[PDB]
């Protein structure tokens, strides 16, 4: 099925002929173009008051990274490497060895950040919830250096938002 | 909201009234208090240079009247 | 939602529109922002017999 | 004594420049369900300081000939200023015989400025772009004079102050409403305002900058101005001054407020097609309302008073 | 005949100009190629799909509809119905994304610069419905072969029937401001006018076809989902 | 002295960073979320961010997108063309570091190889929030900044 | 007449922020002197306030403390200060305050929040965490080629 956007034939006759030449010399269609920037003036605008308030986001939002820890504080990350298969950018490198207690753990867990697409796989592909995109989105920096996170920060950042992280992951698991 | 847009327009309002009002009250001070005489074509010149005589101080502005007849 | 009488038919008028039907702000119409768990099911192939993966 | 006064007109004409930059910021964004500045001082009103310190602790970022270089912008600004000084608001700083033809000789100077810069940028193409946008500022120069013409044959004379004289009972825009919308639209395309602002559109597909920015701004004041007093004459009391002042200043911000309007309403004309409105549109009905006009006065037995 | 060497991303246009009049426009594009074909060589499927994201980037989802067909098509496996109608109803929620950007970013560049502003708050509230779907307002990654990454979470219909109540008079606001227009009409009416055998021989598609009278629409002729 | 250089300092910079005039180089998919920051939710020029500005009256370039290898002479000359002071700003990933093409045989792998850049944004791309809270960054790096009391130290 | 209501409303705002020299405060810290409810308050001194009257992303704002970790943040406030806790509350990435649904406490968790701090001595440095991989034939210490 179809329409025609632009098939119309004007009337001719006196009246019509007059409208529109009062249309042409008395600019009644751009006075009507003014009523419409007229009324926005008048209305409240959308803008809001960042950085005191924020826009709405919602618990799958995809930020900053971080490596979580089960309730004991262990690491949930046994250095599967799923994630770094995934990872569409190979924004993640792994090492692992056996810890001094035999748990199969890191030695090296590095994402460059300026690599990363920031698409959610590594979180996707984890079958223990140790890598995850947290709600973090205000990490710019003034060098390059600071945007490629090893083991170190990316624990860091769990223990730092793990509060936020733990609560988000609740409300979207059954989801997932 | 729209109303906050009227304290840039009221300032610009102000500056444009200072002109104005600045020339007004500076040709009274300077004229004896009355408007300043408008002199566009030889006659009124002439009666404005007659003025200055008349006036006895040399100002135009400083009228005569029946006191000096 | 916070315009005056006066200001929300003056907008009305220039626009031709009844703008208050339709703002293009958004207030308490819009879903909590806090909902219960879902329940999500299962596909066809979630069967315990006459499941053989050669078939499907 | 004059000196002051002077002053008194220099100073506030500056300081209405720089605040028209943030109230149009801010008129258009709420035009756009926006804001516009809003943190720069309380409702924006430090911005135009910020930008103007800026602008001239910026880096004065070769001339193809120095005198003309120097010379663009100080034509511009002088020109500009000197726009005002036969203003009546209600008294002129300068009471001239021939106000009206001072202005419409200094405007036509106003061209030189776009002309020595296209000739000092040093660059075949911004020479060319400084051509076309002088075409255009001539093109419209015409309309403006005969309409101006057409005006003052109800008035009687050249004397601006006499506009208010003609003005006493009721607007000139009552009996000259034809020729105040070509009048109008004619200054948006003569100060290369929206949708005629080609030199910035076609262009695109520090203090030196700053000068230039201030003397266009303050022509778009003075033109307002000038309408308002063709147009919208604002009646004047000799006792009490500033009832005119107030009065014929919110005609001339409201005037002024709706290039902005404009400006946030409409897209842009082609260069061809602005030269069209000119030379097909405008110029015709200019001069058939500047016949109409002449024969006016003389068919009504409504001629003016030649003083 | 003078030469300018210039005159959504960067493009560099080469032009014949005689006065007014363009006699040659010789586009020089490339400054946006980054060899993504190659690279998905090097991808697994999955791996692969986050780069139809980047190509069309305002009708992010379509594409990865697209791409995700043409493995489904390989695989010789059908999506479930519930994402077939999530795709089409983020397919379109897509082109009107697409739509906002088209129209008043044309509308912006002659000049008309005050929609673009309007309908941006409305495309603001639509990446808000990407990033409830999927945790991104825009590449979401979303539809991939086999279905869509995620269920739907509570709630996101409503919010999407309350924004589809409301977004006609949206339009309406913009068509108020152009549809009538004189100047808008001086700048579009008989501009690039292509006849409808040109316009197929060229490889045309879409409203390209659709313009010059063409009743083709593959979402008609050739449907999918 | 001191008190004088200290309160010129804070002048200036105040100056400089209330009005902020950017040139966007919108090379990619990053230039949309930079459009969405201009947009009514966001308001950059309500921080007096002018939303579009001439290359010769701008005072930082946002590299907006994938930095190809036949594009980068042409970023190279519009930086070389600023006029001082001038900053950048890196948005995304392509532009931080090639992101989702580091390994392409046509992309430079980081503008910054190009051009010095004083804020990395991160995100592919960063939300039009995540490119404000960079440009407010880049404020507060501004109001740090004591040229004139290096300059008396002289 | 309306007018009337609104400048009221206005004087409210004066009062409602306790005064005028709170009003000022308030107006060149954050440029809006809007009256909320207060929802909370963190440990660092960040107040929550919410008016559901207004419209969606503007119905829930944070006033940032004055001081925060010994940094003055009177004026140079950062989007970063807010804690996880209120983050997900400020975001709408929830309906409730963690002054109603605290968040589950771990003996890891950071118990002092830290905002961004690029460009201080408190930046991360990025470095290899593995240990050296080759170790080299050290010679002997006495002479006898
Ligand atoms: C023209 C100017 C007329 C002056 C009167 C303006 C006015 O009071 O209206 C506001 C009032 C509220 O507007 P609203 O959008 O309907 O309500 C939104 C909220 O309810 C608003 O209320 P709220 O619930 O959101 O409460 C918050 C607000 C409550 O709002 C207020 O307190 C109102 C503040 C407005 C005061 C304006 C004083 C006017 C001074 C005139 C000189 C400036 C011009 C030069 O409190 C504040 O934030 C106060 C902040 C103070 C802002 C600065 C105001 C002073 C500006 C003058 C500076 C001079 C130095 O509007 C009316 O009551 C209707 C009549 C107003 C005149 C309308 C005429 C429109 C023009 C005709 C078309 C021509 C177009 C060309
Ligand atoms: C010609 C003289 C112009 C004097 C301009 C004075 C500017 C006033 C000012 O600094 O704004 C207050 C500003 C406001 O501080 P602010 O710029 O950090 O703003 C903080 C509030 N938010 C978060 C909303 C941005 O004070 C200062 O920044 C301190 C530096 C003073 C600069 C003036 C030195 C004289
Ligand atoms: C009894 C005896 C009586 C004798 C006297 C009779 C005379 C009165 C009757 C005649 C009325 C004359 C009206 C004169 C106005 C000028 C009309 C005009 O020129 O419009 C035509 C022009 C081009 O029209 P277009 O559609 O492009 O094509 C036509 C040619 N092909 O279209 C245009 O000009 C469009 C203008 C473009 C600019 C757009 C921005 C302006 C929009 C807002 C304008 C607001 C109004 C201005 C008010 C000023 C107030 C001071
Ligand atoms: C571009 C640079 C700006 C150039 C300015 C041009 C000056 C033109 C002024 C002419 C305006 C005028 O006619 O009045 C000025 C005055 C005569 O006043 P007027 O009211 O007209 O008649 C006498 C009193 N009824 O006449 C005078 O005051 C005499 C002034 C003579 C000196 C002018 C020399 C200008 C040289 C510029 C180079
Ligand atoms: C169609 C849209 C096109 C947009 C074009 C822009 C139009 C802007 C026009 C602005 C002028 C509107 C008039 C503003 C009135 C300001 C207050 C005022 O002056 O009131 C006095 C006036 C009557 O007094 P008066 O002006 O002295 O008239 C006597 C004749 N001398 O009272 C009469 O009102
Ligand atoms: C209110 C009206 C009520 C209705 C009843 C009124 C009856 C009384 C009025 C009778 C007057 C009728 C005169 C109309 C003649 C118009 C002739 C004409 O149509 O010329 C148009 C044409 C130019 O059009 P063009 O764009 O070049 O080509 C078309 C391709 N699209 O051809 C041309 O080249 C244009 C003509 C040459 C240009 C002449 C311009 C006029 C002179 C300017 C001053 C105006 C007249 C004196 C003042
Ligand atoms: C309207 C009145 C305003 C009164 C303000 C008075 C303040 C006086 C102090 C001004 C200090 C300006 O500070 C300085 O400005 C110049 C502008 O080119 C900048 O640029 C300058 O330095 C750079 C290198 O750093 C040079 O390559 C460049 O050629 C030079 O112009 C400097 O980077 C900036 O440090
Ligand atoms: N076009 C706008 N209205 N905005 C804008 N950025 N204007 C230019 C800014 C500007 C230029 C000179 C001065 I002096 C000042 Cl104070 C401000
Ligand atoms: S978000 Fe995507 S690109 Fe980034 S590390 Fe995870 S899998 Fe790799
Ligand atoms: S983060 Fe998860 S997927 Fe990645 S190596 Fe550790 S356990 Fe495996
Ligand atoms: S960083 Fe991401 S969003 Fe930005 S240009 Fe690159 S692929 Fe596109």
């Amino acid at each position: 099925t179809y329409k025609y956007v632009n098939l119309r034939e004007p009337s001719m006759d006196m009246k019509s002929v007059t409208d529109r030449a009062a249309q042409t010399l008395l600019w009644t269609e751009l006075i009507r173009g003014l009523g419409m920037t007229l009324s926005y003036l008048f209305r409240e605008p959308a803008t809001i008051n960042y950085p005191f308030e924020k826009g709405p986001l919602s618990p799958r939002f995809r930020g900053e990274h971080a490596l979580r820890r089960y309730p004991s504080g262990e690491e949930r990350c046994i250095a599967c490497k799923l994630c770094e298969a995934v990872c569409p950018a190979q924004a993640i490198t792994i090492e692992a060895e056996p810890r001094a207690d035999g748990s199969r753990r890191t030695t090296r867990y590095d994402i460059d950040m300026t690599k990363c697409i920031y698409c959610g796989f590594c979180q996707e592909a984890c079958p223990v919830d140790a890598i995850v995109e947290g709600p973090n989105f205000e990490f710019s920096t003034e060098t390059h250096e600071e945007l490629l996170y090893n083991k170190e920060k990316l624990l860091n950042n769990g223990d730092k938002w793990e509060a936020e992280i733990a609560a988000n992951i609740q409300a979207d698991y059954l989801y997932r | 909201m729209w109303f906050e847009v009227l304290p840039g327009i009221a300032v610009m309002g102000v500056c444009l009234f200072i002109p104005g009002m600045a020339t007004a009250r500076i040709h009274r001070f300077s004229n004896g208090g009355k408007e300043k005489r408008v002199a566009h074509y030889p006659y009124q010149w002439y009666l404005m240079e007659r003025d200055r005589r008349v006036s006895g101080v040399n100002r135009s502005y400083v009228s005569k009247g029946l006191e000096n007849i | 939602a916070s315009a005056t009488r006066f200001i929300q038919w003056l907008r009305n008028w220039a626009s031709g529109r009844d703008l208050q039907a339709k703002l293009q702000l958004r207030y308490q119409e819009i879903s909590k922002r806090t909902q219960p768990p879902p329940k999500l099911p299962v596909g066809p192939s979630h069967k315990l017999s006459n499941n053989y993966y050669c078939t499907r | 004594m004059f000196m002051i006064n002077i002053l008194m007109l220099i100073i506030p004409i500056l300081l209405a420049v720089a605040f028209l930059t943030l109230v149009e910021r801010k008129v258009l964004g709420y035009m756009q369900l926006r804001k516009g500045p809003n943190v720069v001082g309380p409702y924006g009103l430090l911005q135009p300081i910020a930008d103007a310190i800026k602008l001239f602790i910026k880096e004065p970022l070769a001339t193809s000939s120095a005198s003309m270089f120097i010379l663009a912008p100080i034509m511009a600004l002088g020109l500009a200023l000197t726009m005002w000084i036969p203003l009546p608001m209600p008294y002129p700083l300068i009471n001239m015989n021939l106000g009206v033809l001072f202005m419409l000789a200094m405007s036509s100077l106003a061209v030189y400025s776009i002309l020595w810069s296209g000739w000092a940028s040093n660059s075949k193409y911004a020479l060319i772009g400084a051509l076309r946008a002088v075409a255009q500022t001539i093109s419209y120069e015409v309309t403006l004079a005969i309409i101006l013409l057409s005006v003052l044959l109800m008035s009687g004379s050249f004397t601006l102050s006499t506009l208010i004289t003609t003005q006493e009972q009721m607007w000139l825009i009552l009996p000259a409403w034809p020729l105040a919308m070509m009048w109008f639209i004619s200054t948006l395309a003569e100060t290369n305002r929206a949708p005629f602002d080609l030199t910035e559109g076609e262009s695109e597909l520090a203090g030196p900058f700053a000068l230039f920015f201030m003397a266009e701004y303050a022509n778009i004041i003075m033109m307002n101005i000038f309408t308002a007093i063709l147009f919208l004459g604002t009646s004047h009391n000799p006792h009490m001054p500033e009832l005119y002042t107030i009065n014929f200043t919110i005609k001339s911000l409201l005037l002024t407020m709706s290039f902005l309007w404009i400006r946030a309403s409409y897209p842009r004309f082609r260069y061809d097609q602005l030269m069209h409105l000119l030379w097909k549109n405008f110029l015709p009905l200019t001069l058939a309302l500047c016949m109409w006009h002449v024969s006016l006065p003389i068919l009504t037995s409504g001629i003016p008073p030649q003083t | 005949n003078l030469t300018l060497n210039f005159g959504h991303g960067v493009l560099r246009l080469v032009m014949e100009l005689s006065g007014e009049m363009v006699r040659k426009c010789d586009p020089h594009i490339g400054l946006l190629h980054r060899g993504t074909e190659k690279l998905i060589e090097y991808k697994t499927y999955l791996q692969a799909l986050p780069y139809f994201d980047r190509l069309d980037y305002v009708s992010m989802m379509c594409n990865e509809q697209a791409y995700s067909l043409a493995v489904e098509k390989l695989l010789n496996i059908r999506p479930p119905p519930r994402a077939q109608w999530i795709r089409v109803l983020f397919g379109e929620i897509t082109r009107l994304l697409n739509h906002i950007m088209a129209v008043t970013t044309h509308a912006l560049d002659i000049g008309a610069m005050t929609p673009f502003f309007w309908m941006f708050e409305e495309r603001e509230k639509m990446f808000e419905f990407y990033e409830r779907v999927s945790g991104a307002r825009m590449h979401a990654a979303y539809v991939r072969p086999g279905g869509v990454h995620q269920d739907l979470p509570l709630g996101l219909m409503d919010d999407i029937y309350e924004f589809s109540k409301n977004f006609s008079l949206r339009i309406d606001e913009l068509e108020e401001m152009l549809t009538n227009n004189r100047i808008w009409r001086n700048r579009t009416v008989d501009i690039g006018i292509v006849t409808a055998e040109d316009a197929l021989n060229y490889g045309f598609s879409g409203v390209m076809l659709r313009g010059s009278g063409i009743q083709w629409d593959l979402r008609k002729t050739q449907p999918y989902d | 002295g001191e008190y004088v250089v200290a309160k010129l300092d804070d002048l200036i910079n105040w100056a400089r960073r209330s009005s902020l005039w950017p040139m966007t180089f919108g090379l990619a998919c990053c230039a949309v979320e930079m459009m969405h920051m201009a947009a009514p939710r966001y308001d950059m020029d309500r921080f007096g961010v002018v939303f579009r500005a001439s290359p010769r009256q701008s005072d930082v370039m946002i590299v907006a997108g994938t930095l190809t290898n036949k594009m980068a002479p042409a970023l190279r000359k519009v930086y070389d063309q600023m006029p001082e002071p001038r900053y950048v700003v890196s948005m995304g990933s392509c532009a931080n570091g090639g992101g989702y093409y580091h390994y392409s045989y046509s992309v430079v792998r980081g503008c910054d190889r190009i051009v010095p850049v004083d804020i990395y944004v991160p995100g592919c791309p960063p939300t039009a929030e995540a490119l404000l809270y960079g440009i407010l960054q880049l404020q507060k790096k501004i109001k740090r900044e004591k040229r004139l009391r290096i300059w008396y130290r002289r | 007449m309306e007018l009337l209501q609104v400048l009221k409303r206005g004087l409210q705002q004066v009062s409602g922020h306790g005064g005028l020299r709170g009003y000022l405060r308030v107006l060149f810290r954050a440029n809006d002197v809007r009256v909320g409810t207060l929802v909370g308050e963190d440990k660092y001194g960040n107040k929550y306030y919410e008016d559901n009257k207004q419209f969606f992303g503007r119905h829930r704002w944070v006033i940032y403390t004055t001081e925060m970790n010994g940094k003055n943040t009177f004026w140079d406030v950062d989007g970063s200060m807010v804690p996880p806790e209120w983050h997900r509350w400020l975001h709408c990435m929830t309906d409730d305050p963690p002054t109603v649904k605290p968040p589950t406490a771990r003996k890891f968790i950071w118990t002092n929040h830290k905002f961004n701090l690029s460009g201080t001595p408190q930046q991360y440095v990025p470095y290899s965490t593995t240990r050296k991989k080759i170790q080299e034939w050290v010679p002997p210490s006495t002479p006898y080629k």
